[PDB]
């Protein structure tokens, strides 16, 4: 039974019920009154990293497979970053379609961040 | 779980005589 | 007219041996891959299999000619063997030429006109054209079998399929042979491959890596055909035009027979150029 | 007489070409599950737009594995949703089942983009064309083409086009790009490569 | 226990009459006639012994995800991206249409001449009355799209697998969920009922199978391997429940051993993905379709 529990400014994700390293992770926010927006992703081993242009150069992502946790080291925030933050895991291993979906089944309940 | 496993093996062994594969 | 035929003994047997050994297996492999092509709906399998069968028929003859060369240019079997082997050697190259032209035209239609001529390039058309091509083989085979006087002798050894000086009917048939079996096929090949290269370089989504590889392959195939078949027909025509004496015959002998020994490498070049280059058989091979 | 009918229908089958239509709500893809049929130069094209399903596409998208091409329509005048469209294109391009399918990309709403420009992405500052509207057009096109060329070089290709609302040449473009796709297939099929 | 050992089977018949990829197939209760569905809008009823096409039906919609054979042999059904279930009479005339679903139709199975159970990608299942052509019940527990279903031998329950890594058991008469099982990490693609009716098997995209027993309420066996990195497209059990057959996206089908849980065979004869997989009613032959447009029968 998969479960992603977030906490947290430095956000941390707790993952359970599956192998952490074979999957590609993401960062999904949900600002008030708008749909879900993709922020950052990192490949299986932690080599390829991509960002939305808005947070380019500001937010640093790194995965820790040994402790099975995902981080988003964020600094110099703006009021526009106030939103709920969800941790997403697109479904197929060894490979990312429905992460920013209205009802996606493989992401956490999220943590409200207010600036 | 042991009971369920035992019943499953019992069924498989009991109907093994008429399985053409 | 006595001739010094030492070129046979010196040079012909090694060419026969190398061609035979290197070519029988390659043609077997090519026939196998062409059959695999037949299983799908691709028509190129028909033409590839017909070309490979013609090459195998040509290869089958070489042991007899090698033995004839080995026993000092003397035929020791019956005359029927001489006629069949002479046909298989001299007139069996044009079946391969015709099937090369078929393959070229098929590729041109497929590449330059993708949304057209779907009925023309179907298996039924392939088999129709293949039958029509073998019909000419039968016709010419009968025509040549009619001339039983195809074996002569001087110095008490028998020469098969050669007259010095050239006889009247050989002179007559050499013009037809040159024209139809050389000059029109080369026009067809050049035209079709120029069209293919035009279409490929005009392309939009094909990468520069392949755009040059295709050109290399096309130039290679055309050049190899030209090299294998040009000197033979030039020398054929020179003999048919000028040779009317024993001195001229014994003068040209070596050049004529050397240019005739080049024509036997087509059976080896054909698999390489038409089956093994394709990537589908690359990993299997 | 089943065999004769089946042979006739098989002959009919390969004569026509299938297409998949993809895009967002703001992208005017309907004016570019419904079925559309049109014809150019006596070749029949059948375009399908799937709209009766939920918003999860990772399973019913596999039905279109063996289509001739995909038509991807983008509304290029909206800067807000442009990153969502880029993510959508990146997901489509790298799928395992769509790795051999070529994409015809339509950058629609060119008049709106021109009007907006004449009146998000920080790399646009140090950008030069390969005049402001031309720079913006090619900046967005290159944003898509970076994703296109980052992977899958041999297998498939992306054909970009600029489209307006009054454009009437879209069918010709689909015809030409499909012709090129089929040429690639025949090249690989007739031992030429 | 005594292991099964190497299981060697070879293609006996090959059926070649389909233009596009095969998506579903189903056997008849006679163990001789089977129906198959292809994405080219055709529904062929074959004859395995001779390989003769008993029928051919053109469908209005080309994309069909499933097909079914009536247990009485007098009807068939099929559906797909049109969100309808079409039922054909075999007196071939389209006898009815069942239209109540919102997402695509993923699977369907006849309960009787008058009833049929269907699942859709809108996360629900339904029970129909064919004579009246309207839903009688709905089953609304799943969170993701339902991919497969399997009727119990008594026909009073069934299980369904969804794109949420979970399964559920339903009471047809009561219309209420009974249980839930969560052992997988990704979508469930196939589900089957053990012959005795007190278990089921499941194949998923995490590249594993698992066996769940209703009474114990926990996964017993886990059929996986360290070198398989593809998903599972179909599963099926044998007459005795001793061999579990599973199709994969690696173009091959593996013949697992349900109890020992160690692969005992392979069926490698398809050039593309193995989409559908069925075992005969009297357990004499196995049919598999693929995205290569060919059906093969193994014995
Ligand atoms: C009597 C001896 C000395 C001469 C032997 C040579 C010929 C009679 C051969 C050589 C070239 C051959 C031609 C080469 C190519 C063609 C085209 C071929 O048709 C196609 O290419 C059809 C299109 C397709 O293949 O899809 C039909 C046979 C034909 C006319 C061949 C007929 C027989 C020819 C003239």
């Amino acid at each position: 039974q998969v479960q992603l529990q977030e906490s947290g400014l430095r956000l941390s994700c707790a993952a359970s019920g599956f192998t952490f390293s074979n999957y590609k992770m993401n960062w999904v926010r949900q600002a008030p009154g708008k749909g879900l927006e993709w922020v950052s992703d990192i490949s299986q081993s932690g080599a390829s990293i991509s960002y939305t242009g808005s947070v380019k150069g500001r937010f640093t992502i790194s995965r820790d497979n040994a402790k099975n946790t995902l981080y988003l080291q964020m600094n110099s925030l703006k009021p526009e970053d106030t939103a709920v933050y969800y941790c997403a895991r697109c479904p197929a291993p060894f490979t990312c379609f429905d992460v920013t979906s209205t009802t996606y089944a493989y992401r956490g309940q999220g943590t409200q961040v207010t600036v | 779980v042991s009971k369920a496993a035992a019943d499953l093996m019992a069924y498989c062994e009991a109907h093994a005589k008429e399985d053409p594969l | 007219c006595t001739i010094d035929h030492t070129i046979h003994q010196t040079l012909a047997p090694v060419v026969y041996v190398t061609v035979l050994v290197v070519g029988f297996p390659a043609n077997c492999l090519s026939l196998y891959f062409g059959y695999l092509q037949i299983k799908a709906r691709n028509e190129l399998g028909v033409y590839l299999c017909n070309l490979t069968v013609a090459d195998l028929f040509y290869i089958c003859s070489l042991p007899f000619w090698l033995q004839y060369v080995l026993q000092h240019d003397n035929w020791s079997h019956g005359d029927l063997s001489c006629q069949v082997c002479g046909i298989l050697l001299y007139e069996n190259i044009y079946i391969s030429v015709g099937f090369l032209c078929c393959i070229s035209v098929d590729r041109y239609l497929a590449v330059a006109h993708p949304f057209r001529f779907h009925q023309f390039r179907t298996l039924k058309a392939a088999v129709g054209v293949s039958v029509v091509i073998w019909a000419k083989e039968l016709l010419t085979s009968i025509y040549f079998l009619m001339h039983e006087e195809v074996i002569e002798d001087e110095n008490q050894h028998r020469v098969c399929f050669e007259h010095y000086p050239i006889q009247a009917w050989q002179r007559a048939i050499n013009y037809y042979r040159f024209l139809v079996g050389f000059l029109f096929p080369i026009c067809l090949l050049l035209a079709s491959y120029q069209g293919i290269l035009r279409a490929v370089r005009r392309s939009h989504g094909t990468q520069k890596s392949r755009k040059d590889q295709i050109q290399r392959l096309v130039l290679s195939t055309v050049v190899i055909f030209l090299a294998c078949f040009l000197p033979y027909h030039v020398l054929l025509l020179v003999r048919s035009v000028w040779e009317a004496s024993c001195d001229f015959a014994k003068g040209v002998f070596n050049a004529y027979h050397f240019s005739l020994l080049l024509t036997s490498f087509n059976c080896v070049a054909d698999p390489v150029l038409y089956c093994f280059v394709s990537e589908t058989t690359h990993r299997d091979l | 007489g089943i065999e004769k009918q089946l042979q006739k229908d098989k002959q009919v089958y390969r004569a026509t070409h299938r297409l998949l239509l993809l895009g967002a709500d703001n992208s005017g893809k309907s004016t570019i599950i419904f079925e559309t049929k049109f014809q150019v130069d006596k070749v029949n094209f059948h375009m399908f737009d799937v709209g009766g399903q939920r918003d999860e596409r990772r399973k019913w998208i596999q039905c279109f594995n063996d289509v001739t091409a995909i038509i991807f329509v983008v509304d290029s005048s909206d800067y807000n949703r442009l990153q969502e469209a880029l993510n959508d294109f990146k997901s489509i391009w790298n799928n395992r089942w769509l790795r051999t399918i070529s994409v015809i990309l339509f950058l629609n709403k060119q008049d709106l983009l021109a009007e907006k420009v004449l009146a998000y992405f920080p790399e646009f500052a140090r950008y030069t064309t390969p005049p402001r509207v031309t720079r913006a057009k090619y900046f967005i096109r290159d944003e898509f083409l970076r994703i296109s060329t980052a992977s899958g070089d041999g297998r498939h290709y992306c054909y970009p086009h600029f489209t307006c609302a009054v454009d009437t040449e879209n069918a010709r473009r689909i015809f030409n790009d499909c012709k090129d796709i089929i040429l690639q297939m025949n090249l690989r099929e007739y031992n030429l490569v | 226990i005594d292991p099964v050992g190497r299981i060697q089977m070879r293609t006996r018949r090959t059926l070649r009459g389909h233009l596009a990829k095969i998506y579903a197939m189903h056997w008849g209760t006679d163990s001789r006639l089977l129906v198959s569905a292809s994405q080219d809008g055709k529904l062929i009823i074959w004859d395995s012994y001779t390989t003769n096409k008993v029928h051919a039906i053109p469908l209005r919609s080309s994309w069909v995800m499933t097909c079914a054979y009536a247990p009485s042999g007098n009807y068939v059904a099929c559906g797909g991206l049109d969100n309808i279930c079409s039922i054909y009479n075999l007196k071939v005339r389209v006898s009815r249409e069942l239209a109540g679903h919102t997402g695509y139709l993923s699977c369907c199975r006849f309960l009787d001449d008058n009833q049929i159970v269907t699942s859709s990608g809108d996360t629900t299942c339904a029970l129909w009355d064919i004579e009246t052509g309207q839903q009688t019940t709905t089953f609304t527990g799943h969170t993701g799209d339902v991919m497969s279903l399997s009727l119990a031998p008594d026909t009073r329950l069934f299980v369904s697998g969804a794109c949420d890594a979970s399964a559920k058991l339903w009471d047809v008469r009561e219309g209420m969920c009974r249980q839930t099982f969560t052992g997988h990490e990704s979508d469930i693609n196939a589900i089957c009922f053990f012959p005795n009716g007190n278990a089921f098997a499941t194949g998923s995209d995490d590249a594993t199978c698992r066996l769940f027993d209703l009474r114990a309420d926990q996964e017993l066996m886990t059929y996986s391997h360290d070198n398989i990195i593809c998903g599972i497209t179909s599963v099926s059990f044998s007459k005795s429940g001793r061999l579990l057959l599973a199709g994969y996206d690696d173009f091959n089908c593996n013949v697992w051993d349900a109890l020992k849980a160690d692969r005992a065979g392979v069926l490698a004869g398809h050039d593309n993905r193995v989409s559908c997989l069925g075992v005969t009613d009297d357990g004499m032959a196995v049919a598999t379709g693929s995205w290569d447009s060919f059906l093969k029968i193994w014995n």
